[PDB]
RNA sequence: ACGGCUUUUCCGGAGUGUAAAAAGCUCCGGGAAUAAGGGCUGGGCAAGGCCGGUGGCAGCCGCCGCGGUAAUACCGGCGGCCCGAGUGGUGGCCACUAUUAUUGGGCCUAAAGCGGCCGUAGCCGGGCCCGUAAGUCCCUGGCGAAAUCCCACGGCUCAACCGUGGG
């Protein structure tokens, strides 16, 4: 059964955009998918996207520039400290400033530079470059 | 052998004073401790049946020695402070 | 547990055999006229220390670390291994020859006191060079560069004399 | 540069060219090594990077990788043929990989020269390494990996002076396209040489194929080609 | 097979299980803790040891090569069992006798056995009668008493 | 200077050394430059002018 | 082979050193005098296609493999290579090894999916709103002896070692 909106819509994206669509929809919507989205859009990984309300939980239609070569959530959702951000850099990242991870803080989901300036830490949730 | 005063110290607790100072002499060999303790007498007018010096030291590759001793107001107590060791070491008194 | 035990300070090859390795030392001990490995295998830990010490303090922030990086570019411009302007980039580019050139043996051989590198050896063992005033007898010691032009012949040596026949010999070169 | 200069004079005014971009290379409309890619263009004659690039025709930019002998057999006996892998490059950032076989070693050591020319292919280098960031082309800017066969290859960027962490027929190759530092992680059967080589060919080849922006291009100092001081 | 279970972040004690299970499918690991090869060693965990030659005799070797390789039978004083042991050197044997003591080590082949085309063979003669072999093959000594 | 890299008018990724990409004018036009990449001839992606807007393989 | 130089080390002396001695250290007289070994030499793996013996015998061989009268591989001579006051042999642990795999392995044909299915504990679990604050993140009080580890400066000729500060 389905376990896990967040990991279908980027396992999603990343197959989508190895054949050059332009863009997808993502089925079962949710908050956490938007906040996701919007801090891709940030950074330029994805173009403009939109919520469309069926009587379920609703689908995002996000369109797609060919910017991205991989995404991916993390499991578990490890805990991370304010200080400890260069290992995991190391264990998702290809070089020391290539692409974003996505952290939940209590002060809302956001980069890991953001994240890091503000002098915080959180739950890694994703990966983007 | 050319000597050099480096600090004099005052010991009311003991009633003695302190004296450290450098002996410079090179292609010397290291001065004896009869000679260190004349040029000392003579030069801090020194009664020198009261001054014992506790040691002469040389270095691995110095043209320089270093050396300390020191100097009571009153013979009976350097009898009565100092180890029979170093009296008898620096001629003052005789081993049974 | 265990009590401390004392390490060596210097790393050997990983495979003894490796014919461009032994080229490469080679050329380096003839020219410098070192007496066996380990005292060139002693150098090269030198340096990798050195990079090892600026490889972490480059991704490394916060109050000590900035104490750190300047300590190690402190210390390496005392040894004379770094203009007083250099960075702590400037740090990766440091190769064998600059630390084998510090040497006090290469020193008293470049400043014209012997005539080969084999008779600073020779000079340095017997005793006749004196640094700053006092007299040291290994070949090896790195030369700071505050005392690099206090470096002469010993004052009792026979040396000291410019009409003695070894001497002159030296000064013809 | 003096001698490969006139080593590529006469080369070109003695060569009657065959193909049509061994004529664009004749008449003058091409004049440089990086206008013959990114084009769909075929390659089929060599004298085009001996003219273009004639540096590789160097013996300190060549590498004979391997020899081996191979057997076919008969009612009469034994068929021996050679094969050898070998690859040449400019030292800055063009790099190529072929195979020959012959009857005698000699044959075959000139028919892989002469493919590894045909096969050559341009690169990106830069510096990626959390522990040195000093924006010189003198590592890969970024981690990547090849294949083939069972060998599979990862190429991780390195600090200034670490030199290179890889297996010989890998440090031959790195050589040959002028990186100086890199890390590596491999699986498979590395002992396997002409699979090994390849694999760090197709590494090498897709520094090509990862998206990047402006500003990766100042931050890791990346060079396409020649690094052209 | 699906993915490789269990992956969760309240899973700790199941995937440690797991480990510990399979790890006792690697005969390495369980020859040690279980202390195998300290239960049959005749040599009783040391790298040396002394023992009385009882006779001499000679192995062929495997094929395909030939010749014979000479060896003795020693009785070990620690606790009385009896081993084969090999004599290294060309004319060796002629230095041994019958009630001669000689100290034995390791023949050094694989896993820590036998080695060449021997066998059966697991250790080798150091020294006769407190003297060296080597020398005695090479000269520069002589055996004592005769 | 340096030189530019070709870029894919479909997709807009570049061009790689040796794929099998093409390039051409305008059929409609003449005034500029169509790039194809690979992948897009081989899943026969649609191409639009960006002069005059003709579209399509 | 000639000509010259030096004295770390060596031999004999004076001083200092020491509870007393001995080492050590400063000086004086003599003199190149008093001082090189162990392993290896077919491939892995740096180094001989030379000579004399032996002749599937003797022997070598971590592994692959040599030796059957024209042996670059055994024994010896002469050469050569590596390390060097050390250099070889045997046994153990780590690495090699992603051959124990969280990071990070496999299960059609190579070792390996229970003959099939139902279900208990455990693990994993769909979207929105409000509350809580156990997990989780940030700040700050009290603790986790010294020695051991890293850095700078200072004392033994430098170092090893030892001290003062930071971690
Ligand atoms: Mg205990
Ligand atoms: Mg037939
Ligand atoms: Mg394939
Ligand atoms: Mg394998
Ligand atoms: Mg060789
Ligand atoms: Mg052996
Ligand atoms: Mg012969
Ligand atoms: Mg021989
Ligand atoms: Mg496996
Ligand atoms: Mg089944
Ligand atoms: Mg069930
Ligand atoms: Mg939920
Ligand atoms: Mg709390
Ligand atoms: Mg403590
Ligand atoms: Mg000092
Ligand atoms: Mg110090
Ligand atoms: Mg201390
Ligand atoms: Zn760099
Ligand atoms: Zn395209
Ligand atoms: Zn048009």
């Amino acid at each position: 059964t389905l376990l896990d909106p967040l990991a279908n819509a980027l396992s999603h994206i990343t197959n989508s955009e190895r054949v050059g669509k332009r863009e997808v929809y993502i089925k079962p919507a949710s908050k956490l998918i938007g906040e996701v989205l919007r801090v891709m859009q940030k950074y330029g990984y994805i173009g403009e996207f939109e919520f469309i309300d069926d009587g379920r939980a609703g689908v995002y239609r996000v369109q797609l520039l060919g910017k991205i070569n991989k995404a991916g959530a993390i499991k578990p959702r490890f805990p991370v400290k304010a200080r400890d951000y260069e290992r995991w850099e190391k264990r998702f990242l290809p070089a020391f400033e290539f692409g974003i991870l996505i952290v939940s803080t209590s002060q809302g989901v956001m980069s890991h530079k953001e994240a890091r300036e503000k002098g915080i830490g959180g739950r890694l949730i994703a990966y983007v470059y | 052998m050319e000597i050099k005063i480096t600090e004099v110290k005052e010991n009311k607790l003991i009633g003695r004073k302190e004296i450290y100072f450098e002996i410079y002499h090179p292609g010397e060999p290291t001065p004896s401790r009869k000679d260190v303790k004349g040029k000392l007498v003579a030069m801090l007018d020194l009664n020198p049946e009261t001054t014992v010096i506790q040691y002469i030291r040389s270095y691995f590759g110095s043209y320089k020695s270093k050396g300390y001793a020191k100097y009571y107001y009153d013979k009976d107590r350097m009898l009565y402070i100092e180890p029979e060791y170093i009296l008898i070491r620096d001629g003052i008194i005789e081993k049974k | 547990g265990d009590p401390k035990r004392q390490r060596k300070k210097y790393e050997t090859p990983p495979h003894p055999w490796i014919k461009e390795r032994l080229d490469r030392e080679r050329v380096l001990m003839d020219k410098y006229e070192l007496k066996n490995k380990k005292e060139l295998w002693k150098h090269e830990t030198q340096l990798k220390n050195f990079r090892r010490r600026a490889r972490r303090l480059l991704a490394a922030r916060g109050k000590q670390a900035e104490i750190e990086r300047e300590q190690l570019l402190a210390r390496l411009k005392r040894l004379g291994l770094l203009p007083e302007d250099a960075v702590l980039d400037d740090v990766l580019s440091l190769t064998i020859e600059d630390i084998l050139e510090r040497r006090l043996q290469t020193i008293v051989y470049k400043k014209g006191l012997a005539r080969t590198m084999r008779q600073a050896r020779q000079l340095i063992v017997h005793g006749h060079i004196e640094v700053n005033g006092q007299i040291i007898r290994s070949p090896s010691y790195l030369v700071l560069k505050e005392e690099e032009d206090t470096i002469t012949y010993a004052r009792t040596s026979p040396f000291a004399n410019p009409q003695h026949p070894e001497r002159m010999m030296i000064e013809k070169a | 540069s003096q001698e490969w200069k006139e080593y590529a004079k006469r080369v070109l005014d003695e060569w009657q060219p065959k193909t049509k971009l061994g004529m664009l290379v004749k008449e003058g409309q091409i004049t440089d090594i990086h206008e013959i890619f990114r084009k769909g263009y075929q390659i089929k004659e060599p004298e085009i990077i001996d003219v273009l690039l004639p540096e590789v025709n160097a013996r300190e930019n060549q590498e004979i990788l391997d020899i081996a002998l191979t057997v076919r057999m008969t009612d009469s006996g034994r068929r021996v043929r050679f094969r050898v892998l070998a690859a040449v490059g400019n030292r800055d950032g063009y790099v190529g990989l072929g195979i020959g076989h012959g009857r005698e070693v000699g044959i075959a050591i000139r028919k892989a020269i002469n493919y590894a020319k045909l096969n050559i292919i341009e690169i990106k280098r830069g510096c990626g390494s959390w522990e040195c960031r000093c924006r010189r082309p003198h590592s890969v800017p970024f981690t990547v990996e090849g294949k083939e066969g069972s060998v599979r290859v990862k190429l991780i960027p390195g600090p200034r002076g670490l030199g290179l962490v890889i297996g010989d027929v890998g440090k031959k190759i790195l050589r040959l396209a002028g990186i100086q530092d890199v890390w590596s992680q491999t699986l498979g059967e590395t002992r396997t040489t002409v699979n090994f080589a390849k694999a760090v060919f197709n590494a090498l080849y897709n520094t090509n194929k990862v998206v990047v922006t402006p500003e990766m291009i100042e931050r890791y100092g990346i060079v396409v080609g020649r690094a052209m001081p | 097979p699906g993915k490789k279970a269990p992956n969760g972040e309240f899973a700790g004690r199941k995937l440690k299980l797991k480990r510990k299970k399979f790890r006792w499918s690697d005969i390495r690991y369980k020859r040690r803790v279980l202390r195998l090869k300290e239960k049959s060693d005749p040599l009783e965990g040391a790298p040396q040891a002394r023992g009385i030659v009882l006779e001499k005799i000679a192995v062929e070797a495997k094929q395909p090569n030939s010749g014979m390789r000479k060896a003795v039978r020693v009785q070990l004083i620690k606790n009385g069992k009896v081993v084969t042991a090999f004599c290294p050197g060309d004319g060796a044997i002629k230095f041994i006798d019958e009630h001669d003591e000689v100290i034995i080590e390791g023949i050094g082949g694989p896993k820590g056995g036998s080695m060449g085309d021997i066998p059966g063979i697991r250790y080798k003669v150091v020294k006769v009668n407190r003297v060296s072999l080597k020398e005695l093959v090479k000269g520069r000594k002589e055996k004592p008493r005769r | 200077l340096k030189f530019e890299i070709p870029v894919c008018t479909s997709c807009g990724r570049e061009i790689t050394p040796r794929e099998h990409a093409t390039h051409f004018v305008c059929p409609n036009c003449g005034e500029a430059i169509i790039w194809r990449c690979e992948t897009c001839r081989l899943l026969a992606k649609p191409y639009k002018c960006p002069k005059c807007g003709w579209e399509g393989p």
